């Protein structure tokens, strides 16, 4: 885990995750997948503790594809993310808490927007235009602050994201070995493979 | 009749009909006679088959190296008691480092048949059970009947026919009793008392069942080829 | 009405008595026990031409060195047969070795008596648990839900049980081998069945030490049927 | 808790309580299951004692239990909705763990299990519902009819009918159809479904539902007028 | 025992019918009449108060129409006191979901949940069922205005005119008669005060023996507005449309 | 999880050649304040056992009642309750050992340190010991406390090992007892004048000695000690 | 602990040490850190021994009982998940476990899946774990091709615990080598340190910093 | 604050012959730096030709036994008599350990016996359930003294053939039941100088086909 941002643009949400799995002094995997697919128009992305992270993401994904096969019928984006939200909110408060950070892009196909959710461990929720976790934040909130627009294409913000990596892998102390990006919009999810 | 519906409720003569239909099981149940001297108890049981092609339902368990049952009725009740009596003879050697005296065993199978007959919902156990053991106070025989009533006898017999073997072994008392340092004998004396309840069948090699307990003898049971000696 | 859990004036539990009515409405199950291997063999039964009969699950695994078939109301042997097979793998687990056969019936027959006001009636299915053990060899059993059992050379349950065991005892002897006991059930199969005995609507299997419980292909049943058919009309 | 043994065997060994479901199910509106070559079509019948209804809200006859599998039934209606609920579950539970959808035999059995369950089991009573369940095994085109009953009881059918006048349409399809050679394709299929509810039904109006499903998660509805079409085309046939 | 003063509640008949459930629509035939017709624009709910008695009070009272949230009410028909207890758990039942979701509860499921309610005192437990039956009258933003039927089975169903309680087969010959899929709700308004007109038990229809609801989009823009309907509204209704 | 607050100190024993014999002084101390002066901490089972206690006295006499119990409860429904079927030095120790690590097991224990002593119907001599974490362990001689640093020792010299037990009658043992008691007087912080003992011989039976006193003591040398070196006054 | 296992063109090779310890006493050196859970599963071991032999062997039983009661060998994925959901179930309670589940089946095809204590489940081609596995990547990652033959990775796998065993003090003992292919997997004997390292040593050249 | 476990001391041995297997151990028993008891035995004939040592901390040890000896005993109950295999005798031992995996049995604990072929065989675990067959096997306080030996010993490690230039291993072979007592009682007198919790006196348990035997030993008692 480590790396995951997110990019709100005019028309689609792009999700960045970095593909290291590092344990001790040792990386394990470089080719890691740090999403899940909650449903056709939402997608997850998350960082954290080792096994929470995964046992969360999945605990999520079966309740969302649950709802949806109970009334046939996609949640919107907002609903999903509450929904998220709630999940940790109790978390936090329990035995042993998931110590899970999320970010939760989706296109709303009844608004015809594309929306953003960024939802830390304890459960706080934000709607934001660009969002990351961890240390990442610290390098790109500062660079979206000054080339982010708000009308921007799918295109430019491939480009304004590849700014962010460029930087964290300037920057950043540890190798996190590249992103998987993928783009939300009103035809769906898809894996961008060349990055 | 209206009284028989279930086992908490008195009959207007005060009698309890569940608590005598379980008594009636035991009596459609193979015979088992019980007997013992001063040095040995000894369990014979006529085994029963369900066709020529089946087993013989064994009638014989061991509950402890000093103790054990054999049964008449319906063989799981057996198999519950026999296990409770399994795990208060080990209670007893765990925690007290003690053999469980067969006169608290049978107190122990009493209280817990008694429990059955006066809550709503339960059943009777639907077995009689002949304890034998060897304890402290030398060799012991008790008689479990379902009703939770536990005696004590020199011999004795329960099931289909046992009235035979029973009226026997009270001519035979002053004999059987005074078999001590003799295993052979006091078995023979037992396979004698089960043959007086016999019909049309006799005993044969895999039919007949025989255990015995005392001084120097653990408790062991004997089947097949090992009770062709008494035949 | 009456409580679950009742004895009759003659000492039998009712629910117990009527269970086992139950069972003779059921579909005819056979079982032989040979020094070979033991078979068992089973009618299906469709109540429907158009009902697929090799989704009729009759005869089943336990495990390796454990078979078992059933007759009477078969839904209710699902939670015997997880029960026996978890009995089984558990005890693998626990002692690094197989189980015995009457281990694993004694500890399905416990689950038989465990009704009353516990589930709230007492199973409506006998079963015939087929296995091998290294000390008692091949053994065929009959586990009932009065919670009994009955070790058997050979064993007839359902509709046509009682004229098929009677078959059964004149056909058995000691020396039966594996083929000429897979014939026999095929043959008695067929004297109580209803319809016209084939593949489609029997089926056979068996248990031996070297090849554990193997259920039998409509192929290879058919040829043992066609054998059957052939060794009747030469005398 | 409530306890009591409701559902019981019988002097002569029948579980009235089961069979009296059994009659709930007779009761409930026909239900039909044909399974071609690379299809399984599910037919329905609807009363039509219930005019102003409003079809867009009122609960679908045919219910998806995950995106490849589908549960049609006959019997108490609110009953189903118990057993659909906990077969949809179940598939999301069985896709988690075992990282695969359900077979259709699996689902089936989980369905089947839970109905005997309630066969004895103290304080409930059985489910007044039988099921045809219907779909493709992941990664697999060989279709899938499976038929549940409150006993418990399941078995896979190349094709099969339950509900009222069930009989009748058991009666049809057992001469209809050729086990050498299913409906060949999903029109094939489709019209020998809606063939044997015109045996039983009354009018081909808003009285047949029809669902088709094809491998891959491929599941949809048939609307009034496409269903219509079927009706007008076997009449003029029949009039022969 | 207690074996022997046990009902048996959820069992089955010879026939396969649950008796405790048909002898609880038995008493529901008996109860008030109510009404609920789905127009294009808005939904009807309309109701008969049992027997009323010139001293009882009028204004603040409430015996069949009730508010399940802002966009969904359901007229009832059966024991008051059951249809309470019902009533409370879908009114928490909806703040559940809006809490969850962030979104108000699509009827259907609020329906379905209840309904869901209704069908375990049938299979499980051993207690009566509830002597009710509900019409939902609500709105959300997948199927737009919808009404449904539940009843102490358990068994919901959709409907663009339903009534239940008392007369219900007169009522509903009715409805099928001058319903029409167009209709707006001034005109959904008059069809179901004249079916009561026609169905009721009573010398007359009078202001002071009726509820009313209606549920339309006839606030400002794009919302719902939930209008139960005031003594003095029914009485002004009740000359508009020529009944009194 | 506990702290002792009134605690005994060392209980000896050892057995002779027709028994045993065990002796615990009759103070209850309260950290360094010698609190109680009545305090008996052996207590008989019947005739045929002593169970001596050391440690926690809140604890001593919760063991204390659950001895009295075991009593009253063997004689239920038991005829040879005075006979065949009396309680047993051997039951008497499992059942306590049981407790004891059971106790502990439960992360709250009986703090105390227990030797059981006495006579078995064969007349086999039998001692045994059991702690507060259910360590048991049996010897020819037992002590707790200090008297496992200064008693054993001196009562070893008696009886070494298996064989010096028939050759050691109960003068010879109860001699020996007699002046460990006095060394741990000297020495033993916590330790009383006054003690009791009590013998269980297979013969005689059980001999129950209370208000024993040390006696025969060295003070006398005293006298010519001056300072800690070189002072000569 | 060293343990490996990687995918190549002719299936998975599987290869651990076999020594264990407590500390720095060396408790054995005959130890087995791989567990044939079916004919087509295997899994490796590392972290605490009991953690691993313990709950490796119950997985078995959990496959057993799988394919009993669906009639079908369990995927890797499915065998591998059980154990993670298990282990994820004790997380924080002390458990210490770093496993690899090998396998091949059908469906599937030749499939690797690393599982430790603190839940982490990943599917991959080349997986080192131990507290040699750094020294074992060393060697493996350096000398890796996809198109070994069956001769040479069998031999790259021994080589990589050889490593491992040479430089870190709490590996070591023998090597014991697996190979598992579409029939299922094929034990290749177990390799004393004691001979395989002069035999190496004198054959390949190599360990040149030893006093030969 | 209460702390539950205590060290009782002592040291135990199994070795494995062809034929035979001896599980040997020392009877002195300690605290600290006294001594409890010369004989406390810790090595017991549990039935069925297994016999069992856990040593460390004797409260737990005598737990343990206690709990398979009742295990050995409802084996037979529960499935007609049986005999006990040492290698389910030993899976089931580890389900006793690691039923306390978060609340240990402070144990190392050795088994010995005879497989199903007849040939000796040792068991040992660790205190938490993890278990091994070998050849050798010492365990407790002077472990480290002794197993050393052993492997010299009873496996010939770092024995070549003499003028093979290192070449040849010292093969391998069985060691008779004189030859391993030889080996038992050197090791437990070896250990008994350097280490101060180990002496007082040596009990082996022979284990043939023909039952369990006993041979008892003076150590030095300082
Ligand atoms: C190498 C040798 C580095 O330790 C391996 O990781 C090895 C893995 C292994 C797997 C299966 C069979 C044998 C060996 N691990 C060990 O040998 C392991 C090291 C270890 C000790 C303690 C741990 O807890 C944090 C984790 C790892 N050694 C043991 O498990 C030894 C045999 N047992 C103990 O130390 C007993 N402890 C275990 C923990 O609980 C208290 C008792
Ligand atoms: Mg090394
Ligand atoms: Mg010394």
């Amino acid at each position: 885990m480590d790396i995951i941002l997110g990019i709100r643009v005019q028309d689609s949400v792009i999700l960045a995750s970095s593909k290291a799995v590092t344990r001790g002094i040792s990386v394990l995997k470089d080719s890691d997948d740090k999403t899940r697919q909650l449903s056709p128009h939402t997608l997850m992305s998350f960082a954290g503790e080792a096994g929470d992270t995964v046992q969360f993401a999945e605990y999520i994904q079966a309740n969302i594809q649950l709802y949806s096969i109970r009334e046939d019928y996609e949640l919107s984006p907002q609903a999903v993310s509450s929904f998220v939200r709630q999940e940790l909110a109790k978390s936090i408060r329990s035995r042993r808490p998931y110590q899970v950070n999320v970010l939760i892009g989706g296109y709303d196909k009844k608004k015809n927007k594309p929306e953003l959710y960024q939802i830390d461990y304890l459960g706080t929720k934000v709607e934001l235009p660009y969002g990351a976790h961890g240390y990442s934040g610290f390098y790109t909130f500062s660079l979206l602050d000054h080339h982010y627009r708000p009308d921007m294409t799918t295109e430019e913000g491939l480009d304004l994201l590849k700014l962010c990596v460029q930087e964290l892998e300037k920057r950043m102390p540890m190798d996190f070995k590249g992103v998987i990006v993928k783009i939300v919009d009103k035809d769906g999810i898809r894996q961008v493979d060349d990055f | 009749n209206n009284y028989d519906g279930d086992t908490v409720t008195f009959s207007p003569t005060g009698r309890l009909f569940q608590v005598e239909y379980a008594l009636e099981a035991i009596k459609q149940g193979s015979v088992t006679v019980g007997l013992r001297s001063n040095t040995h108890a000894v369990l014979v049981a006529l085994k029963r088959n369900a066709d020529e092609l089946s087993s013989y339902q064994k009638k014989i368990i061991k509950c402890d190296e000093h103790m054990g049952l054999s049964l008449a009725g319906l063989a799981p009740d057996a198999r519950v008691l026999s296990n409770y009596l399994r795990q208060q003879c080990n209670y007893s050697s765990l925690v007290f480092n003690r053999k469980l005296a067969v006169e608290r065993a049978g107190h122990l199978l009493c209280d817990k048949a008694q429990k059955n007959t006066q809550s709503y919902g339960g059943r009777p156990y639907g077995v009689g059970l002949l304890i034998i053991g060897y304890d402290k106070s030398g060799a012991h025989l008790l008689e479990f009947q379902p009703s939770g009533n536990v005696t004590e006898l020199y011999g004795t017999a329960i099931g289909a026919r046992s009235q035979g073997a029973k009226t026997y072994l009270e001519r035979t008392l002053d004999t059987f009793i005074k078999i001590d340092g003799n295993p052979d004998e006091l078995i023979k004396a037992g396979v004698e008392a089960i043959s007086q309840s016999l019909r049309d069948e006799s005993l044969t090699v895999d039919n007949l069942s025989i255990a015995i307990v005392g001084k120097d003898t653990p408790f062991t049971i004997y089947d097949g080829e090992a009770v062709a000696k008494y035949i | 009405d009456r409580g679950v859990s009742t004895f009759s004036p003659e000492g039998r539990l009712f629910q117990v008595e009527y269970s086992l009515e139950a069972i003779k409405l059921g579909s005819t199950a056979i079982g032989i026990a040979t020094k070979e291997g033991v078979v068992l063999g089973v009618e299906k039964r469709a109540t429907s031409p158009l009902l697929e009969s090799d989704s009729i699950e009759k005869i089943v695994e336990i495990d390796r060195h454990i078979g078992c078939a059933m007759s009477g109301l078969t839904a209710d042997a699902r939670s015997m047969i997880e029960h026996a097979r978890t009995a089984a793998v558990t005890h693998n687990l626990y002692y690094d070795e197989d189980i015995n056969v009457e281990s694993l019936t004694q500890s399905v027959c416990d689950l038989a008596l465990r009704f009353g006001e516990l589930m709230s009636r007492p199973f409506g299915v006998a079963l015939l648990i087929a296995g091998h053990d290294a000390d008692d060899g091949y053994q065929l059993f009959h586990a009932e839900p009065s919670g009994t059992f009955y070790r058997y050379n050979a064993k007839a349950i359902g509709s046509g049980s009682e004229g098929a065991q009677a078959e059964l005892l004149n056909e058995w002897h000691s020396s039966l081998t594996l083929k000429e006991a897979e014939l026999l059930v095929l043959k008695i199969l067929k004297q109580v069945m209803e319809e016209k005995l084939d593949e489609n609507n029997a089926q056979l299997s068996c248990i031996t030490k070297q090849d554990g419980f193997k259920i039998y292909d409509n192929e290879k049943t058919a040829e043992l049927i066609k054998e059957l058919k052939e060794k009747e009309a030469a005398e | 808790g409530y306890d009591r043994a409701l559902s019981i065997f019988s002097p002569d060994g029948h579980i009235f309580q089961v069979e009296y479901a059994l009659e709930a199910v007779k009761r409930g509106t026909c239900a039909v299951g044909v399974k071609g070559k690379n299809c399984v079509v599910l037919g329905c019948e609807r009363r039509s004692t219930l005019k102003l209804q409003d079809t867009r809200i009122t609960p679908s006859k045919v219910s998806k239990i995950d995106s490849h599998v589908v549960l049609s039934f006959s019997g108490l209606n609110a009953d189903s909705r118990i057993l659909i609920e906990k077969a949809r579950v179940e598939a999301q539970s069985h896709r988690l763990t075992l990282e695969d959808p359900v077979t259709v035999e699996y689902l089936t059995r989980y369905v089947a299990g839970v109905q005997q369950r309630y066969t004895q089991s103290g304080g409930v009573r059985p489910f007044g519902v039988s099921t045809l369940i219907a779909g493709f095994d992941p990664r697999d085109d060989e279709p899938k009819l499976y038929q549940t009953e409150p006993s418990g009881i399941y078995s896979s059918w190349s094709a099969q009918t339950i509900g009222r006048n069930s009989k009748t349409v058991r009666e049809f399809l057992e001469k209809n159809y050729d086990r050498k050679e299913p409906p060949a394709t999903v029109e094939e299929c489709v019209k020998l479904t809606v063939r044997s509810l015109l045996e039983v039904v009354q009018t081909g109006a808003k009285n047949i539902e029809i669902t088709v499903v094809k491998p891959d998660s491929d599941i949809v509805a048939l609307s009034s007028e496409e269903i219509n079409q079927y009706v007008t085309q076997i009449e003029q046939e029949k009039q022969e | 025992g207690s074996r022997r003063y046990d009902s048996r509640t959820t069992i089955f008949s010879p026939e396969g019918r649950l008796y405790q459930v048909e002898y609880a629509l038995e008493s529901i035939s008996h109860a008030g009449t109510a009404i609920g017709i789905m127009a294009s624009d808005g939904i009807v709910l309309a109701a008969e108060r049992k027997v009323t008695s010139t001293l009882l009070e009028q204004d603040t009272s409430t015996e069949k129409l009730y508010k399940l949230n802002d966009k969904i009410a359901v007229a009832v028909a059966g024991l008051t006191a059951d249809a309470e207890i019902l009533i409370n758990t879908a009114r928490i039942h909806a703040q559940n979901y809006l809490k969850t979701y962030n979104e108000d509860i699509p009827v259907e499921i609020l329906v379905r949940r209840l309904s869901d309610i209704k069908q375990g005192y049938t299979q499980h437990g051993g207690l009566r069922p509830f002597g009710v039956s509900f019409i939902y009258a609500g709105y959300d933003d997948r199927y737009g205005y919808q009404l449904y039927t539940s009843n102490p089975s358990g068994n919901y169903t959709g409907w663009k005119a339903i009534s239940v309680g008392a007369n219900t087969s007169a009522a509903q010959t009715l409805l099928q008669m001058d319903y029409k899929d167009d209709m707006k709700v001034d005109d959904a308004i008059e069809l179901a005060l004249k079916t009561l007109s026609k169905t009721t038990d009573s010398s007359a229809l009078t202001y002071d023996r009726l509820e009313f609801a209606t549920i339309r989009k006839g606030a400002n823009d794009g919302e719902v507005y939930q209008k139960i309907f005031k003594p003095q509204e029914i009485k002004d209704i009740l000359v508009k449309t020529g009944i009194t | 999880t506990q702290q002792p607050i009134v605690t005994g100190t060392s209980v000896i024993s050892m057995k002779y050649d027709n028994g045993v014999i065990i002796a615990a002084d009759n103070l209850g101390s309260y950290g360094s304040l010698l609190r109680f002066n009545g305090v008996e901490r052996l207590i008989p089972v019947g005739d045929n056992t002593v169970v001596g206690i050391s440690g926690d006295i809140s604890d001593m006499q919760h063991i204390e009642r659950l001895l009295k119990d075991l009593v009253t409860e063997n004689a239920y429904d038991n005829p040879l309750a005075d006979a065949e079927e009396a309680l047993e030095p051997s039951y008497i120790f499992e059942y306590l050992a049981t407790v004891m690590y059971q106790r502990r097991s439960k992360m709250n224990p009986l703090w105390n340190a227990i030797i059981v002593a006495g006579v078995q119907s064969n007349g086999d001599q039998f001692l045994r010991y059991v702690n507060l974490l259910g360590v048991t362990y049996s010897s020819p001689t037992l002590a707790t406390g200090f008297g496992a640093h200064m008693a054993n020792p001196l009562l070893r010299k008696v009886v070494d090992r298996e064989s010096d037990i028939p050759k050691t009658t109960v003068q010879v043992a109860e001699e020996a007892i007699v002046n460990a008691m006095r060394v741990l007087y000297y020495r033993d912080a916590r330790s009383s004048r006054n003690f009791s003992l009590a013998i269980i011989d297979k013969n005689t039976g059980l001999t129950f000695k209370k208000n024993l006193q040390v006696e025969n003591m060295k003070w006398d040398f005293a006298k010519d000690i001056k300072g800690y070196g070189t002072q000569k006054i | 602990t060293t343990t490996l296992a990687f995918r190549f063109q002719g299936g998975i090779i599987v290869a651990v040490d076999s020594r264990a310890t407590a500390g720095n006493w060396v408790a054995s050196q005959t130890v087995k850190k791989v567990i044939e859970i079916n004919p087509f599963l295997l899994g490796t071991m590392a972290g605490g021994t009991v953690d691993c032999q313990f709950w490796e062997t119950w997985l078995g039983s959990q496959c057993r009982l799988h394919e009993l009661r669906e009639k079908e060998r369990i995927s890797v994925a499915a065998a591998s998940k059980i154990l993670s959901n298990l282990v994820y179930q004790y997380k924080g309670a002390g458990l210490s476990m770093g496993t690899m589940i090998c396998g091949y089946t059908r469906k599937e095809g030749p499939t690797i899946y690393y599982v430790d204590s603190d839940g982490t489940r990943l599917k991959g081609d080349i997986f080192c774990v131990g507290s040699g596995q750094t020294f074992a990547y060393g060697v493996l990652d350096s000398n890796y091709k996809w198109d070994l033959s069956v001769e040479d990775a069998l031999y790259l796998g021994k080589r990589s615990i050889l490593a491992a065993a040479h430089r870190d003090a709490y590996s070591g003992g023998s090597v014991n080598l697996y190979h598992v292919t579409e029939d299922g997997w094929i034990y290749h004997g177990n390799h004393d340190v004691g001979e395989l390292f002069w035999k190496v040593k004198e054959e390949e050249g190599s360990f040149n910093n030893v006093i030969g | 604050q209460f702390n539950p476990y205590g060290d009782n001391g002592g040291t135990i041995l199994g070795i494995a012959g062809e034929d035979f297997a001896v599980l040997a151990g020392d009877t002195r028993n300690i605290t600290d730096y006294s001594i409890n008891s010369r004989y406390e035995p810790k090595v017991f004939d549990c039935g069925d030709n297994i016999v069992m040592s856990a040593n460390g901390f004797a409260a737990d040890g005598d737990a343990l036994v206690k709990r398979f000896k009742n295990s050995v005993k409802w084996y037979h109950f529960d499935h007609n008599d049986k005999k006990l295999s040492i290698n389910s005798a030993a899976r089931n031992i580890q389900h006793l350990l690691y039923g306390k995996r978060f609340f240990p049995y402070y144990v190392h604990t050795i088994i010995a016996g005879l497989d199903e072929d007849g040939k000796g065989a040792v068991y040992s675990f660790d205190p938490v359930g993890s278990y091994e067959r070998e050849q050798c096997r010492a365990g407790g306080a002077a472990a480290s003294l002794i197993m050393p030996f052993l492997d010299n010993q009873v496996n010939f490690k770092n024995q070549y053939e003499p003028g093979t230039n290192g070449k040849v291993k010292k093969p391998l072979k069985y060691l008779s039941v004189e030859e391993v007592i030889k080996l038992v009682r050197d090791s437990f007198t070896s250990a008994t100088e350097r280490h101060i919790q180990v002496g007082d006196g040596l009990e082996i348990l022979i284990v043939t086909k023909d039952g369990v035997r006993k041979e008892f030993y003076e150590l030095k008692r300082d």
